RNA sequence: AGGCGAGCGCCAUGAUCAUCACGACACACUUGUUUAAGGAC
RNA sequence: GGUAAUGCACAGUGAAGAGGUGGCAGUGUGCAUCUAAGACUAAAUACAACAGGAGACCGAUAGCAAAGAAGUAGGUUGACCG
RNA sequence: ACCACACGUCCCCGAAUACAGCAUAGUGCUGGAGUACUCCUUGGAAUUAAGCAUAUGAGUAAAGGAAGGAAAAGAAACUAACGAGGAUUCCCGUAGUAGCGGCGAGUGAACAGGGAACAGUCCAACAGUGUAAUUCUCAAAUGAGAAGUUGUCAAAAGGAAGAA
């Protein structure tokens, strides 16, 4: 059997190259710039036309009676991920400031 | 072949008009009963907004301004382009709703109006609220064919003007403060009532 | 391996080998599909898989 | 510009406008008959990048499906087998309740392709769709230089060949380690490629 | 924000969200009472 | 094969514009690699009917059921059988 | 005379239709046959476990839908942790391995490394506003009308080779 025989020690050794730093691609066009701000003003009408969905009505008001833990429980239940409900509530908290 | 009373119409049931015979009926029986449902219930504040248009009257004073911008015909068109290029830039009225969301956009557009009877409502919803936010004044008209028979061709949903020429001036100022009144002045208060069922 | 054939079972003095389903021929209650048997199939029929190379 | 604003709109599907409208529509689709012809698109954005254009030719039908899972087809729950294989209800269809409704336009409008399709609606019983349809045979079709490829011989029949963008979900078709299924092509595919005994000349 | 027994639990009533019967209307749904009858059952 | 879910569905619930993955459940944080929910694509690969060429194959109880007017003579109420 | 190549003629029943469904400005299109090979559904039991119920045979048989000379797939919400590679399909191989399993009987893949053949592109998001510039019909040598503003319209002839 020709396995296993290196510790792990010297399996994690390595060859040394010369590397090549990467191009950033930080600069963002006039037209790049424009685009952005009219798909970010877009959202804006569709809240005004429309207003909020039942879930974030409840959520908001958990929020005034600073549930914060309730409501963190509820939003984990209703989005599924922890992530999703932690942005959603960064987002609602704004929105009523 | 007799045409149906209201009453009758409200009283069939249109699963149960099934042969290939009785099928213009069945679409008469749906379109009554969903004119009575319709007027049931209650309308959200912004579909609520399109309930609201001009007179016969103060469509007349607008229509007597605009008409003097008519659009070129093809048979106009091909003239010109035998000729040269001569005199000012003219002033034209403008069509379509891909053009005019442009316009209002690059705040070129200065007014603006819109047809109610558009179906799906989808594609007019959000033009009184973008108005509002860029500061321009507008209008709402009963239907689409009133809108074409201003620029003198097919039914359009809104119609938009970016410019005024001085003869014109001093008519135009008192026709958008007539519009300022009804429409965008009152759109805070608006937003917020919701459409009672109609007596 | 054509035919539609079947067994007759025991108590008929006859020999339990499957048998031709037929009528109006000669060939009803004839002897079917075994290797003893005229027109039946053969033992270890030959086949393609055979190894014909050598190395 | 305005299709963006469509959009968001159409996004908001608890808002009080779309809440309206949903209600409003559902109640009319259930009152017309199963499969029947619309006026044009209920959603112009939707529709727009799935492929349509008001030009001649082209066409939008509307379908209905009942909704749940589908039971085995047994008298009396009787299925001459093994315990395990005795299971009646609770069980639910490999393809969506969309590839039905693609498959049943397909059959009433024999004489054109069936493109793609979307959701327009549920309620307690149904669920609602609009599938976009276009004909061959129509001389502004053939000339056209973006859905002329549909004149094909081999574009006979889609939606009967999980080709669809309805009918193509059920497959298991995709990239990478948790895809193994379907390397080849298909799940059969696959099957042959691993059942198949190889014999070389020199062996 | 009141009252009782050597700030505690117990007894008063005043604001905040669901919510179970009961009414009275008509719009979903039901029925050849059909230019009609029921009815959120 | 996919193991505290590999893929596909149905009902409830339901996003963000920034998200997905790194074969063992969870929470946090850097790092690497990609961009789903719209479409098209040649060549290299698979195999009947029908035609052509070959063979350490069979030689009229064999070889296809059938080397002649063979799916024929003939048979089943029928499906079918020969 | 006779033969070989093509054409003309081609009774009745049969999808069998003076019909059904469906599209266009209009002309029209589908239906039945075939289905070895390819794609999409639905879905067994005999058998093995020396009994048998999970498991096996097997996502196989059977039954339905559909297309072509091939069909399907296809240009990474991909692998990998190397000093990394780079669409799909096929062959040699990793491998009867990592694992799944009354951990019993039995089942069971992927990247690498060596080759055949090689090719990349479209739609939406996002079309001239000093004029829908776009498609179709009839007339005419320059007019009438239909579709369309709920959005139309984003360019080349051309050739000698190769094979049966
Ligand atoms: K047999
Ligand atoms: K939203
Ligand atoms: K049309
Ligand atoms: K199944
Ligand atoms: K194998
Ligand atoms: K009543
Ligand atoms: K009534
Ligand atoms: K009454
Ligand atoms: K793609
Ligand atoms: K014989
Ligand atoms: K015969
Ligand atoms: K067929
Ligand atoms: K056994
Ligand atoms: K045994
Ligand atoms: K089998
Ligand atoms: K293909
Ligand atoms: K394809
Ligand atoms: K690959
Ligand atoms: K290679
Ligand atoms: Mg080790
Ligand atoms: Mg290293
Ligand atoms: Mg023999
Ligand atoms: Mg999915
Ligand atoms: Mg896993
Ligand atoms: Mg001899
Ligand atoms: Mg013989
Ligand atoms: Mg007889
Ligand atoms: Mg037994
Ligand atoms: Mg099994
Ligand atoms: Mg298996
Ligand atoms: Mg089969
Ligand atoms: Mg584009």
């Amino acid at each position: 059997m020709k396995i296993n025989k290196l510790n792990n020690a010297s399996k994690a050794l390595s060859y040394p190259v010369k590397k090549l730093a990467k191009t950033e691609k930080a600069p963002l066009t006039e037209k790049q710039q424009r685009s952005k701000e009219l798909k970010k003003f877009a959202m804006s009408i569709a809240r005004e036309v429309g207003g909020l969905a039942p879930y974030e009505l409840r959520a908001t008001e958990l929020l005034r009676r600073d549930e914060d833990k309730r409501c963190k429980k509820f939003m984990k239940k209703r989005l599924g991920s922890l992530k999703m409900a932690k942005k959603k509530i960064e987002l609602l908290a704004e929105e009523m400031r | 072949d007799i045409q149906l009373t209201k009453k009758q119409l409200l009283s069939m049931n249109p699963r149960k008009l099934t042969n290939k015979a009785q099928m213009d009926t069945r679409k008469e029986v749906i379109a009554t009963r969903k004119e009575a449902l319709v007027n049931a219930i209650k309308l959200p504040p912004a579909l609520n907004q399109f309930t609201n248009y001009l007179s016969e009257e103060d469509l007349k004073e607008v229509s007597d301004i605009l008409s003097k911008f008519r659009p070129e015909t093809r048979k106009e068109r091909k003239q010109r382009l035998q000729n040269e290029r001569k005199g000012p830039k003219p002033i034209i009225v403008k069509q379509g709703i891909k053009h005019v969301t442009k316009l209002i956009e690059e705040k070129k557009a200065k007014f603006v109006l819109i047809a109610c009877d558009v179906d799906p409502i989808e594609v007019v919803l959000y033009l009184p609220t973008l108005c509002v936010k860029m500061g321009i004044p507008y209008a709402l008209v009963k239907t689409k064919e009133d809108l074409g028979k201003i620029i003198k061709k097919k039914p359009t949903t809104c119609l938009c003007l970016c410019d005024v020429s001085s003869d014109i001036k001093s008519k135009f100022e008192n026709v958008i403060a007539k519009c300022n009144g009804q429409f965008k002045d009152n759109y805070e208060s608006a937003m917020k009532v919701w459409g009672s069922p109609k007596e | 391996m054509r035919h539609s054939a079947k067994s007759w079972g025991t108590g008929r003095a006859m020999a339990r080998v499957p048998r031709v389903r037929a009528g109006g021929t000669r060939r009803a209650g004839q002897g079917a599909n075994a290797n003893f048997c005229r027109g039946g199939r053969m033992f270890a029929p030959t086949n393609v898989n055979r190894r014909w190379n050598r190395k | 510009g305005y299709l963006q604003y469509l959009k968001e709109i159409r996004r908001d599907k608890q808002s009080s406008v779309m809440r309206y409208l949903l209600r409003v529509r559902c109640w009319e689709y259930r009152q017309n008959t199963a499969i029947h012809r619309a006026s044009g698109p209920t959603y112009l954005d939707k529709a727009r990048m799935l492929g349509y254009r008001n030009i001649p030719g082209m066409c939008i039908f509307r379908a209905r499906v009942r909704r749940g899972a589908r039971p085995k087809k047994v008298l009396k729950g009787n299925t001459h087998g093994k315990p395990s294989k005795s299971g009646v209800y609770q069980r639910k269809p490999a393809k969506r309740l969309q590839a039905f409704a693609e498959i049943r336009v397909g059959r009433k409008c024999s004489n054109m392709r069936v493109f793609n399709s979307y959701w327009v609606g549920q309620d307690r019983v149904y669920k609602y769709f609009e599938v976009i349809m276009v004909d061959p045979y129509c001389d502004r079709i053939k000339n056209d230089k973006k859905i002329n490829w549909l004149c094909k011989p081999v574009m006979k029949h889609r939606e009967a060949r999980g080709l669809t963008n309805g009918t193509k979900t059920s497959r298991g078709l995709g990239k990478g380690i948790r895809y193994n299924q379907t390397k080849g092509g298909s799940k059969r595919a696959a099957w042959r490629n691993r059942n198949t005994q190889s014999l070389r000349r020199y062996r």
